[PDB]
């Protein structure tokens, strides 16, 4: 859901119609294929929340 | 509000439930469709009096 | 999560 936007130095996504910027996770994101086709796609961490709980 | 046109057409897309994924993988596809299309309605209305 | 209970 929404648009990712930067502030320059970090990048985040928010809902559309009300600035509101959250980190951009595997919960807020969905994967479609490999980088090459698409224009205009940027490098960025996107963060995974399971990590450091497997971890615990 | 300015919006890059290509993002404005993601939403289009999932407006009618095309996930929108499915545009950029297919983003030159259709552009070349609608840029066919349009010189169809020039040849059509030149035509079709 | 079927494949991270190696942990
Ligand atoms: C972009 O957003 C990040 C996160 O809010 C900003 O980084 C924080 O900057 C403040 C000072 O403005 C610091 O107190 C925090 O410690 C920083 N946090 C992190 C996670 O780095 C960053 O400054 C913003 N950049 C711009 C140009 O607005
Ligand atoms: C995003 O990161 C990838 C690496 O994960 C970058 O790909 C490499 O970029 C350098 C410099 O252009 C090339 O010399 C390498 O041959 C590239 N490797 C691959 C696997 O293609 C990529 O350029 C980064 N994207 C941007 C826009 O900076
Ligand atoms: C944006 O367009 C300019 C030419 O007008 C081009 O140099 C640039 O690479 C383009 N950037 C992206 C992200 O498409």
């Amino acid at each position: 859901e929404g648009v990712f936007v930067s502030n320059g130095t970090h990048w985040f996504v928010t809902q559309r119609n009300f600035y509101e910027p959250q980190i951009i996770t595997t919960d807020n994101t969905f994967v479609s294929g490999n980088c090459d086709v698409v224009i205009g796609i940027v490098n960025n961490t996107v963060y995974d929340p399971l990590q450091p709980e497997l971890d615990s | 509000l300015q919006i890059p046109f290509a993002m404005q057409m993601a939403y289009r897309f999932n407006g009618i439930g095309v996930t929108q994924n499915v545009l950029y993988e297919n983003q030159k596809l259709i552009a070349n469709q609608f840029n066919s299309a349009i010189g169809k309605i020039q040849d059509s209305l030149s035509s079709t009096a």
